RNA sequence: ACGGAAACUUUCGUAACUGUUUAAUUCUGUUCACUUAUUC
C-alpha cells in the first residue's frame, strides 16, 4: 500500500571529475570556476541536481516513443518518474534524491595526503602559435565513497507496474558508469562506479527479494 | 594587518612585477588548506601541516629571486614562530590573502 | 482529565533545502524566491506552515480508507488531529506547532563562517542549444538546529483512544526525515532529522511512559 | 549619498557597461552580511569582518579592468577609513546599495 | 494633484496591463511605512528613510521594462527632491495612493 | 493637522458558541485615541458646609484617580475605557476661598 | 424657593475553523604545460 524504498551504495570516483560550483573563491590559487563544496566546512561534495539533471537526460533517449523537445513533455512511460509540471495526472516525483556527502575522512588522512583537492595545469593550441590562454581547472582526488540513498515510495496506485519499475531504475544506475558524470567531462573526467548497490526498507511494508 | 600591507608592499625596488600570479600557485593553496581544517578539529592535531607549511617558503626562496625580497620585508618567518594558538593561527591565514589583493592593484 | 504534552525535539539539517520565502529583497545578489527569515533580525528561520501542510499530507496517503480530492474532508481517523471546518464535532485542533527558530547561532561565529545562507548556480538544458536561462537559487547552510515543539493537549473525551494517537504521531516523525521538506525537494534538497526527540509535560497531568 | 550617487556613475568612458550584475555577486553579498550583524552586538567585536571586506575591494581591481574606473572614482577606498563608529559604518552600507539601482537605470 | 492622474496613467502604449499588484508589493508599502512617522517626529530626524526610499524606485527601473514606462510618465524621481518639508512630504503619500486605484479599475 | 482617518473606526467582533465557527458577525464603533476634553466640576457651599469642607475634598480627590483605574464606556470588561485626568487643577470664579489644596 | 427633584444604553462575546510558493531544470559546448635543443 504504502513503502519506502532506499538505494542505499557508495558511489566510487575512479577518476576525478570537475563541477562548475558557485563563486570561484573557495581558494586563492585558482582563476576558474572549482567544485562547489559546503558552505560551513570545506569538504568536497556533489550536489544532488546533477545527479537527476544527467540520469534522466541519458534515459530517456532510449525508452522514449518521440524525438524531445523540451522537458517534462517526452515518453510517458517515464515521466511518472520524475515528475511532470503540465500533465494533470500526477505532479510530485517518487524519486527522492540526497545530496551526496564524502564519507571518505575517516581513513584518508592516515595514508598522507595533500589536502582534498588538486590544481590541473592545461592549455591549448590555436594550430598558428604556441601556448595559448594559460588557464587551469581544480578537479578532484582520486578514490572518494560518497553516501547516495534513493528514496522510492509508492501511491497505492503503483500496483501492476512494481516490477517495471525497478527495471528502468536498474538499468540506469549501470547507464551512469558507463559515461562521464560532471562538466567538461568528454576528455575523460567523470565515469562513476557504484560499489555495494543495496536496497532495504525501512518503514516495512514491501518485501525484498529483487536485491540484483 | 590591513593597514600595514598597503605601505610595505609598495616599498620595493625595480619597477615592473616580473613575479606573476602563475609561479605562485602552491604556497596560497596550502595556506588555504590550513585554515578550513583549524574550525573542525583543534589545534594539537594539526602540527604536521605547520612544519611543513615553513619549508615551503625556505625552498622557494633559494631559486626564485623575486622570493626572498619579500619575505625579509613582510617578515613571513617571523610570523611563523609567534603563532601558537587557534585564534592566531587564523590571523596569519588572513594576512596572506591581503598581500596578494594589493600585488595586482598596482601592476599583475 | 487535561494535560499538556509538548514534543521538544531538535531538527538537524542533514541537507540544505530551499522553501520560496516573501518578497525577493533579503539580498542584492539574487534574482528568484529566496528564503524567508526574520523581519527584525536576519537569521535564517522556518515556518510551521510548511510542516502542517506536509506532514499531513504524506500521512492522510497511508492512515486513509477513501481516495482524497478536497482538504479537511478525507479519513477521519486523521481530521481530530489537525481540524476540519466541515465537521461539527470538532473545529479547533489539538496539535498546534510553532514556527522553529535557528538556535545554533550560540556555536556558528566561533568556527567563523561566510554569512547564513549561500547562492548556489543552477541553470537548464533545452537538448538543442548548450547552456540556457542562467538563474541561480538560494539555499541554507548545513548543521543548522532549530526549537520544534509539538503542543498536545486533551478535552476530557480523549479517553479510549491516547495510545492509538501517540502511534500516528511517532509514526509520522520517522517518515518525514525519509522525504523532502520543502520546495523543488525532488533532486534532494529536505530530508531532516530530528534530533533528541523527547516529550515532557508542563502542566502536571499525565504520566510519562512511552518516550520511545 | 544619494544626491551624489546620480552624477558621479554616469560620468564614465566608453558606453554600454561590459560589467553585468553576475560578476559582482560577492562584495554585494559581504556588505549586507555585516550591516545585519551591527545591529545585534557591538562594533568592538566585529573588527575581523571589517578587516576583510576591505581586501575583497583590492583583489577586484587587478581581475577585471570593469573594478578599477569604478573604485578610483566612487572613492571605495577612502570610506574604508574614514568608518569608526557603528553610526557610521550604517551609512557605508546605504551607499552601496544606492550605486547598484542607478547602474542598471541606464543599461544592465 | 488628483486632476493630472486619471489621464496621464491611461495614456500609455499595448493594451493588456502585465504587471499586477503582486510585483510592486514593497515601495508601495514603504510610503505608508513614512506617513505615519512624520507625524510623530520632526522632518529633521527622518533624514535616513527619505535616501533609502529612493533607492527603492530606481531598483526597479532596471529589474523590469513596467516599472521605467511608469517613472518617467508620472515623474516619480522628480517629486522625491521638491519635497523638503513636512507638509510637502504627505503629499507624496497620497498621490502614490491615487496611482493603485486607478490602475485597478481600468485593468488589475 | 496630521491628517488621520475620520473620527470613529469600526471594530470587527464576533462569538464563539463551541459547536461551531463564527456566529453572529457583528461590528461595533469605538473611539480614536488621544482625544482631549474640557471636564468641569462646579462646587460651591451653602453657608452650613463650614465644619466639613477639608473632609469633602477627600472624597473628590479619590474618586478622581478611581475612574483612571476603571473602564468608563460600554463592554469595558475587555479593557475599553480607562481614562486619565491630565492637568488637574482648581481655580474660583467668584473669589471667596483661597486656593491651597490644589494636590 | 426652577414640568422640577432621584437614574451607566449598562450586564454577556478571539472576525473564527481549514490550506507546503508548489510542479518542471547538469554552470556546460570547443581546449597536449607547449615550441627551438649532442651531458659533450
Amino acid at each position: 500500500t504504502f513503502a519506502k524504498i532506499k538505494f542505499s551504495a557508495q558511489i566510487r570516483l575512479e577518476t576525478g571529475l570537475h563541477i562548475g560550483g558557485s563563486d570561484a573563491f573557495a581558494a586563492i590559487g585558482a582563476i576558474d570556476s572549482p567544485v562547489i563544496k559546503d558552505p560551513i566546512t570545506n569538504i568536497p561534495i556533489i550536489p544532488g541536481s546533477s545527479l537527476k539533471g544527467k540520469m534522466r537526460t541519458l534515459l530517456a533517449k532510449v525508452y522514449n516513443e518521440k524525438v524531445a523537445e523540451k522537458p517534462s513533455d517526452d515518453s510517458d512511460i517515464l515521466s511518472r518518474l520524475f515528475g511532470n509540471s503540465k500533465d494533470k495526472r500526477f505532479k510530485m516525483g517518487r524519486l527522492i534524491f540526497r545530496d551526496a556527502f564524502l564519507s571518505n575522512a575517516d581513513e584518508l588522512d592516515s595514508l598522507g595526503v595533500r589536502s582534498y583537492t588538486e590544481v590541473k595545469f592545461e592549455n591549448t593550441i590555436d594550430r598558428i602559435t604556441a601556448e595559448a590562454n594559460p588557464r587551469q581547472i581544480e578537479r578532484a582526488i582520486r578514490n572518494s565513497t560518497f553516501d547516495f540513498e534513493l528514496i522510492y515510495e509508492i501511491t497505492d496506485e503503483n500496483e501492476n507496474q512494481v516490477e517495471e519499475d525497478f527495471k528502468v531504475i536498474r538499468d540506469g544506475l549501470k547507464l551512469l558508469e558507463l559515461d562521464y558524470l560532471g562538466g567538461s567531462g568528454s576528455r575523460g573526467y567523470g565515469k562513476v562506479a557504484f560499489e555495494k548497490l543495496k536496497a532495504t526498507t525501512v518503514f516495512g511494508n514491501y518485501d525484498v527479494k529483487t536485491l540484483n | 594587518k590591513a593597514e600595514r600591507a598597503i605601505s610595505l608592499l609598495e616599498k620595493d625596488n625595480k619597477g615592473n612585477y616580473l613575479l606573476t600570479t602563475s609561479q605562485i600557485r602552491k604556497l596560497l593553496s596550502l595556506c588555504s588548506s590550513l585554515y578550513d581544517r583549524s574550525k573542525e578539529r583543534k589545534f594539537d592535531e594539526l602540527i604536521n601541516d605547520v612544519s611543513y607549511l615553513r619549508v615551503q617558503f625556505v625552498y622557494q626562496a633559494g631559486r626564485e629571486i623575486a622570493v626572498k625580497d619579500l619575505i625579509e620585508k613582510a617578515q613571513i618567518l617571523e610570523a611563523l614562530k609567534e603563532i601558537k594558538d587557534r585564534e592566531t593561527l587564523q590571523r596569519f591565514c588572513r594576512y596572506m590573502e591581503a598581500l596578494v589583493a594589493y600585488f595586482k592593484f598596482y601592476g599583475g
